[PDB]
RNA sequence: AGUGGAGCCUGCGGCUUAAUUUGCACCCGGCCCGGACACGGACAGGAUUGACAGAUUGAUAGCUCUUUCUCGAUUCCGUGGGUGGUGGUGCAUGGCCGUUGUUGGCUGGUUAAUUCCGAUGAACG
């Protein structure tokens, strides 16, 4: 795997201020406006859930409503169940999921899935 | 609106200089849920006298101008005022009786806090003291609701209290003012509940009280309650 | 008070009214530190009416 | 989804745990408003005073 | 000149949907509180009030799930086809507005500025 020519290890080493130079324009604008208290809270929660995970299989489920959360490179490998309005959907955090919001991975609507008269006399 | 309250606000019961603390907190400017939580902590872990002072200073003007503005009572202030009724003596001496000698109490205020009286079983002794005190002071259109509902409490009435009540009604002997239907309702409730504790002289005294101040609708009920009463 | 009184019948209680009518820090520092398919009609289609017929007596 | 009201646990003989036979089986809170009978809740990691919110650990 | 043809957008129907509100109203989850009267139960052997900490929770919280500390009658459980009251609503009903002329009369900071905020009367028809 590589993202904009940059591998995951130095992505985790990559700083917050010039992480915006590989992200997109909406992405860069959002990171310039700064993450609020809920996003930092869920960052701490994900880091804690990754903390006491046993080192052989994936950590436990973290459930949230934060659909406007962006996937950051530190989240890669977390088990996040995001709300769609009715239920929670659990998703892997893959390395190539970096540029997309969390709310894209829990669709809030179901797809739409939708005898002639003949006279005898 | 909601959420956990800060721990710096739950220490005012343990803080001596509460007056400046509540003064710097802009006394005209809380909401109703803040009053609910504040009255909860000032009637739960607090003593009698400074809670009565809190009732005198803050709670009574708040409920008064709230019912003056919206002609009703908000949910949270109603819950706060009931949580003030959780401490009977402080709430009687800090809200009820100051509203009684306020003199400007309307029918809505009286009926709302009298319904609040009705929904809670108050102690008999201190309520009887309140009976005597509301009997001593003058009659307006608000304290009559309190008399009617507190006689509808149907407690064991002390006899000094009953002497004060009959002394008040003898005080209403020769007045020519048109008494309301609710006055006769109060008299009907008294002669319905405590007809057994009235001596014969009290019976006849209420009889000429009925004679001089009659009612085309409710006076025969008081007549038959007095005439079919079994004394002690 | 009044002038016409009980005169009879068992005064139980004594009416204590004198208290009513005549009535009218390291903790702070540490908490300061702590501060900071089927439905009901179509199902009738699967019912049969020809199995448990009683014996018919002819005339 | 109805929210049931909390019910206080009616414990049998709540008085009969702070004394022997003489002495105080539980601690006494050293504050000014609380003392001479205000016994001290001993939880498995801490102690609490139920009146003025004293906290020891 | 067009529209009706085509693409897109939008309005009524219809179809999907938890909701696709209706002639933020809608949906999915979490709080708060919800009579007295009568009768029968529990209740100082203690009714009941407040509470730290941890957790559940999308989140925290004595408003919940544990662990005992305190407050003590300030009580709380059940059944009624019995009323009902912080109810909504009409009528008679007492007070009170507006409705169908004439002549007089500076502690403070602030700005270009008698700048800004801040304290602060009379008669005649
Ligand atoms: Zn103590």
């Amino acid at each position: 795997f590589t993202y904009r020519g940059v591998d995951l290890d130095q992505l985790l080493d990559m700083s917050y201020e010039q992480l915006m130079q590989l992200y997109s324009a909406r992405q860069r604008r959002r990171l310039n406006r700064g993450l609020r208290r809920k996003q930092h809270s869920l960052l701490k929660r994900l880091r804690k859930a990754k903390k006491e995970a046993p080192p052989m299989e994936k950590p436990e489920v973290v459930k949230t409503h934060l659909r406007d959360m962006i996937i950051l490179p530190e989240m890669v490998g977390s088990m996040v169940g995001v709300y769609n309005g009715k239920t929670f959907n659990q998703v892997e955090i893959k390395p190539e999921m970096i540029g997309h919001y969390l709310g894209e991975f829990s669709i809030t609507y179901k797809p739409v899935k939708h005898s002639r008269f003949i006279p005898l006399k | 609106r909601s959420g956990k309250l800060p721990k710096a606000f739950k220490i005012i019961p343990a803080l001596s200089n509460w007056e400046q603390i509540l003064y710097v907190t802009e006394p005209e400017a809380w909401t109703a849920a803040a009053m609910y939580q504040a009255t909860r902590i000032f009637a739960s872990n607090l003593k009698e006298r400074m809670a009565q002072r809190f009732y005198n200073l803050v709670l009574l003007p708040r409920v008064r101008d709230d019912v003056a503005e919206y002609k009703r009572l908000n949910f949270h202030l109603y819950m706060a005022l009931k949580k003030a009724l959780f401490k009977p003596g402080a709430w009687f001496k800090g809200i009820l009786i100051p509203l009684c000698e306020s003199g400007t109490c309307t029918l809505r205020e009286a009926i709302i806090v009298g319904s609040i009286i009705t929904k809670c079983s108050i102690p008999v002794l201190h309520s009887s003291a309140a009976m005597l005190k509301i009997a001593e002071m003058e009659y307006s259109g608000a304290n009559s609701i309190f008399l009617r509902l507190l006689l509808d409490k149907k407690y064991a009435l002390p006899y000094r209290v009953l002497d004060a009540l009959v002394f008040h009604f003898l005080g209403f002997r020769t007045e020519k003012r048109e008494l309301p239907v609710l006055w006769h309702q109060c008299l009907l409730t008294l002669v319905q509940r405590y007809k057994a504790d009235l001596a014969t002289d009290q019976k006849e005294a209420l009889l000429e009280l009925l004679r001089l101040q009659p009612h085309p609708q409710l006076s025969p009920e008081i007549r038959r309650e007095l005439q079919s009463a079994v004394p002690r | 008070s009044s002038v016409m009184r009980r005169n009879e019948q068992l005064t139980l209680h004594d009416e204590r009214f004198e208290k009513f009518y005549e009535q009218y820090s390291n903790r702070l520092q540490e908490v300061l530190n702590d501060y900071y398919k089927w439905d009901c009609e179509s199902i009738c289609s699967t019912y049969s009416n020809l199995y448990n017929h009683p014996q018919l007596i002819k005339y | 989804p109805k929210k049931n009201k909390h019910k206080r646990k009616k414990v049998k003989l709540a008085v009969l745990k702070y004394y022997k036979v003489i002495s105080r089986l539980r601690r006494e809170c050293p504050s000014d408003e609380c003392g001479a009978g205000v016994f001290m809740a001993s939880h498995f990691d801490r102690h609490y005073c139920g009146k003025c919110c004293l906290t020891y650990c």
